[PDB]
């Protein structure tokens, strides 16, 4: 018994850096591929959760023929700040994964990134969009996704803000 | 043409179960311990 996926999707592992030369390193790995929704459940059975990881790990999950890297590619992120539903980021990551290997959040959607960072944890949903109208409904069916009830954990960064030390957002919800 | 599946979040979950990795899940958690026992002797807690 199989359940294909949509595309096939590779889990990425960033590695903290222990020492100031690792930084010198490709600390970002990939773990392992998928295309079944069999598959898919395995791995996240044998990973530690969201919630276990050291500080600077990140987590990506994007379709197969894509990195997860220029400034000016087309699109941008959907950046998801945890705050007080910090408690919740195993199930909310798990419900993200969910929605996006599932294409339901999609009109399209190349990859989501959980990042551990002192002070507050985030998801990033990477899309390829440009125009208000989908980004707004992505971003709106994110937002279901999430359950979030209130405004101002969900962010849209164009892919230019990446060049800047103190990117601003063009969407807040 | 275009072509598409799509499965919802529930049945997502629907068909959720030891089960096989095609990966070193032994290691790959090892690694993380150990990142995290450097990172908290690192860390001056006090
Ligand atoms: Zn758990
Ligand atoms: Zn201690």
């Amino acid at each position: 018994v199989k359940h294909p996926l949509n595309t096939a999707w590779t889990l990425w592992y960033t590695k903290p850096a222990v020492d100031k030369s690792e930084s010198w390193s490709d600390l970002l790995r990939p773990v392992t591929s998928f295309q079944t929704v069999e598959e898919f459940w395995a791995i996240i059975q044998n990973i530690p959760e969201p919630h276990e990881l050291p500080l600077k790990s990140d987590y990506h999950v994007f379709r197969n023929d894509v990195r997860p890297e220029e400034a000016n590619a087309k699109g941008g992120k959907w950046s998801f700040q945890l705050r007080g539903k910090g408690a919740d980021i195993d199930e909310l990551w798990l419900r993200t994964l969910l929605a996006v290997i599932g294409e339901t959040i999609d009109e399209q959607i190349n990859g989501v990134v959980l990042s551990i960072r002192k002070g507050g944890n985030k998801f990033a949903l990477w899309t390829a969009s440009e125009d208000k109208e989908p980004l707004l409904r992505i971003g709106g069916k994110f937002k279901q996704v999430l359950a979030l009830t209130d405004d101002g954990h969900l962010e849209f960064f164009p892919h230019s803000s990446a060049n800047g030390r103190h990117p601003q957002p063009s969407i807040t919800l | 043409g275009p072509h598409m599946i799509k499965y919802t979040i529930d049945e997502l979950f629907q068909l959720k179960p030891t089960l096989e990795v095609n990966f070193d899940a032994v290691e790959f958690r090892a690694i993380i311990e150990k990142v995290k026992q450097l990172q908290h002797l690192k860390e001056e807690e006090f």
